[PDB]
């Protein structure tokens, strides 16, 4: 039951805020680090820590501060939130300095300049085609979750309230809706296929669920628009028969 | 805790020859703890200009040093080396005797 | 520089001996390790090497030659599973636990029956759009988007039914305009 | 002929004065080449001979954080061992640490060392098939269990085995004009008079390197020893070393005394007697 | 060189 904890998983920044990233490990480990990973390059070390009670500084200290005053907790603090910090932040540690790094589920942190910019996504379930029962035997359904961002979500599927993974593939990134803004909108498609003899029976319920990370209730949403909080949208369709 | 007291030597670094000059060293080895005051002595006063090397131990865990600074020696002047220890009650003074 | 590692995205074939390389600037670095990481996941330890020489564990195998001052790692049968990004990273000493870029690895799957299509899907009402769907191709094709930079396709993307023993691969294409299903390519079909 | 690297480290806990001393040395045979001083303001790792100055900035940037993380250790081992021994707070006490490697002639590996002290005394060794430990005391079994559940022994060997010897070589590469040399010794005999009845007689031996030699003496042909003063090796500050061995002999037997040296600068050992 | 691996704690 021992390992390393990230906390939080997602979180949304207004920019200028200072923010701090909890990391805690009960291994009894000694070495702790932290990295940040963009879209564009791998992991880049930020700081690191030897032992309790003593801090290093990685490969790209600038802009985040650690301290360590005891073994578990490692916490990784912003000074002044920059949309440039927009990253996943991965936590780690080792039982010594040199030996293998345990890392965490990671977060996923996105500093943007104003807080109206956040949207939750819309979702649509496509039914299959009538040519792709007659020639394959197969029934695809494809799913649209549109008009997000930042691309904080989690897509899945669900038959007869359960979780399929088979069948299934989801996009991996987001797609951007409009590439000429740096402040639009996502899109993300995926699709889930069973045989005809399961999508032609009227009794079977099929659900694409997008779990979406927003804003948190401590954040001040003060604007004319339905507060765009972490929530679950979800789109369904029941199979046809003829 | 066990101690040890320090085992001092004062030498020359070359042969001693009037006139010439030379370096004056004084090994302190053998000692636990490490914590350790050296003084090299010309005439019985403080030598300020000495230096010293890193503290290092040896296999039974007994450190030593070697504390060093150049002079001159001739036939009046006479030097020595104080040291001072927890081993010690007071500080011991060895004599360098170059006829030895 | 300081870790520098394959530079990818690496395209392996189903089964076939999928090779990682990565090198170092420190000359003095003693630790050595391979990590996994799934898209969107957490990196996950492959093997740890300390030695000059061979390390082997299943169908991975780590090479570590410090005069050369690179580390290696082999996969063997590289199965579908097997397609994620590999990460190295090299102890500069005390916390310096330096990463390379990451050599993204896809391991295509064998489509034994192509069955090429483009086809049409109606909403539920529930909400008003059209898609196509380019689904079936052989793994060879590879999809690109964006005639009208107002229409919106995916990459390719491989399923798996796997009650059925079967695969495919599968791209999305939508817009809103006087839409066509027809007209939504412009790869090799 | 054979060498080694040994790594020294000292950690000293000063409660009644601030925070502990850490001091770390490095030695190529009997040459000192690398040193770090916490009391001393650089707070680098620092070259000590001639031919480590080479070393690019990776190589002290990377020893300056590995001694550090050293250090850092130590500190914390200040603490734990004061809890494992009962001890008050108000105590100064000492951690020492030696490891390294030795080669053959052929510069292959012969043997590998870890060694652990606390305030002087033993606590945790390495045994030198390099798998396994010897614990001290009771309190030192703790430690046992816990470095073997790290499998702290694997990467040690793997380092004693392999990154010891490969710079051990590198530095007896670099350092050709300074590690590999043989300084003969230069030796000379002293006589003076103990009381009536009885003479010193003084082997000497200077500017030798490296510091082993054996100086004993006999007397018209046999091994007659334990009733004389033998000097420990001590160094001249000039990378060589002296030594002296002294008997006590009767006022008239004087040359019926010989004093036998060998050194690996002497093709073969000499032979002293007075005047 | 110094240890870079096996420095653990008592």
């Amino acid at each position: 039951i021992a390992g390393i904890t990230q906390a939080p998983t997602s979180q949304i920044l207004a920019a200028g805020r200072r923010m701090t990233l909890r990391c805690t490990q009960d291994m009894r480990h000694n070495a702790m680090y932290w990295y940040r990973q963009d879209l564009g390059l791998g992991l880049r070390l930020i700081h690191y820590s030897n032992t309790a009670g003593t801090t290093g500084k990685g490969e790209v200290p600038d802009g985040y501060s650690v301290s360590r005053a005891n073994t578990d907790d490692f916490p990784l603090t912003l000074a002044s939130a920059v949309p440039s910090q927009t990253s996943v932040y991965f936590c780690a540690s080792s039982l010594s300095f040199g030996t293998e790094a345990f890392f965490g589920q990671g977060t996923r942190l996105t500093v943007v300049e104003d807080l109206n910019k956040v949207f939750p996504p819309e979702v649509a379930v496509f039914e299959p085609s009538e040519a792709e029962i007659s020639h394959t035997q197969k029934a695809t359904l494809v799913c649209l979750a549109t008009g997000f961002y930042p691309d904080h979500v989690e897509l899945s599927w669900w038959v007869n309230g359960k979780e399929v993974h088979s069948g299934v593939c989801t996009d991996p990134q987001p797609l951007k809706e409009q590439p000429a803004l740096n402040d639009s909108r996502y899109a993300l498609s995926s699709r889930l296929r069973v045989s005809a003899t399961f999508w032609q029976d009227p009794r079977n319920h099929f659900r694409c669920q997008v779990q979406f990370y927003g804003l948190s209730e401590a954040d001040a949403w003060a604007a004319a628009r339905a507060a765009p909080v972490t929530q679950i949208v979800s789109a369904e369709a029941w199979g046809r028969a003829d | 805790m066990i101690q040890r007291t320090p085992k001092i030597q004062v030498y020359s670094r070359h042969p001693a020859e009037n006139g010439k000059s030379n370096f004056l060293n004084c090994y302190v080895s053998g000692f636990h703890p490490s914590d350790i005051e050296v003084d090299l002595l010309k005439n019985g006063e403080r030598i300020e200009k000495v230096e010293h090397s890193d503290l290092s131990f040896s296999k039974d865990w007994s450190f030593y040093l070697l504390y060093y600074t150049e002079f001159t020696p001739t036939e009046k002047d006479e030097y020595a080396c104080r040291v001072n220890h927890v081993t010690l009650s007071q500080p011991k003074i060895v004599k360098w005797d170059r006829d030895m | 520089k300081e870790v520098e590692q394959n530079s990818g995205p690496l395209s392996v074939p189903e089964g076939a001996i999928a090779s990682l390389n990565c090198t170092y600037s420190d000359r003095g670095s003693q630790s050595f390790f391979w990590y996994r990481q799934y898209s969107g996941k957490s990196p996950e330890l492959i093997m740890f090497i300390y030695s000059n020489g061979d390390k082997e564990d299943g169908r991975f195998t780590a090479q570590l030659n410090k005069a050369s001052q690179y580390v290696s790692l082999l996969i063997r049968d590289s199965q579908p599973s097997d397609s994620a990004t590999y990460l190295c990273a090299v102890n500069f000493g005390g916390g310096k636990l330096i990463f390379g870029q990451g050599t993204e690895l896809s391991v295509k799957p064998n489509i034994q029956n192509p069955d090429p299509a483009v086809y049409a899907l109606r909403d539920s009402k529930s909400s008003d759009k059209s898609v196509c769907l380019f689904t079936d191709f052989d793994s060879q094709t590879n999809v690109s988007q964006s005639k009208d930079s107002d229409v919106y396709i995916t990459d390719k993307c491989v399923l798996d039914m796997r009650s059925m023993d079967f695969k495919s691969n599968s791209a999305v294409a939508w817009s809103n305009k006087d839409f066509a299903c027809a007209n939504a390519f412009n790869n090799s079909i | 002929g054979s060498h080694s690297m040994r790594y020294f480290f000292t950690s000293v806990s000063r409660p009644g004065r601030g925070e502990p001393r850490f001091i770390a040395v490095g030695y190529v045979d009997d040459t000192q080449f690398v040193r770090f001083d916490s009391d001393a303001a650089s707070q680098r790792m620092e070259p000590r001979a001639p031919w480590i100055e080479q070393e690019g900035p990776e190589y002290w940037d990377g020893e300056t954080r590995k001694v550090k993380a050293h250090s850092q250790t130590h500190r914390v081992d200040l603490g734990t061992l004061r809890g494992y021994y009962n001890q008050s707070e108000a105590g100064s006490h000492t951690v020492q640490r030696m490891y390294g490697c030795d080669v053959g002639s052929d510069w292959r590996f012969l043997r590998g060392y870890h060694q652990y002290a606390y305030d002087g005394k033993d606590y945790i060794a390495l045994k030198e098939d390099l798998r396994s430990w010897t614990a001290a005391d009771m309190a030192a079994q703790t430690t046992k269990h816990k470095w073997e559940a790290a499998h702290v022994a694997e990467q040690l060997r793997a380092y004693l085995e392999g990154t010891c010897v490969e710079w051990l070589r590198r530095y007896l590469e670099n350092g050709k004009e300074t590690l590999q040399r043989t300084d003969a010794p230069k030796t000379h005999m002293t006589h003076h008079a103990v009381s009536d009845h009885e003479a010193t007689l003084r082997c000497w031996a200077l500017s030798f390197y490296p510091a082993e030699i054996t100086l004993t003496w006999q007397r018209d042909g046999e091994d007659q020893t334990q009733d004389t003063e033998l000097v420990e090796t001590r160094p001249a500050g000039d990378g060589t070393f002296q030594k002296w061995a002294a008997v006590v002999v009767p006022s008239g037997q004087e040359q019926r005394y010989t004093c036998h040296v060998q050194h690996e600068g002497l093709p073969k050992p000499l032979t002293l007697r007075w005047e | 060189s110094m240890l870079g691996i096996g420095i653990v704690p008592v």
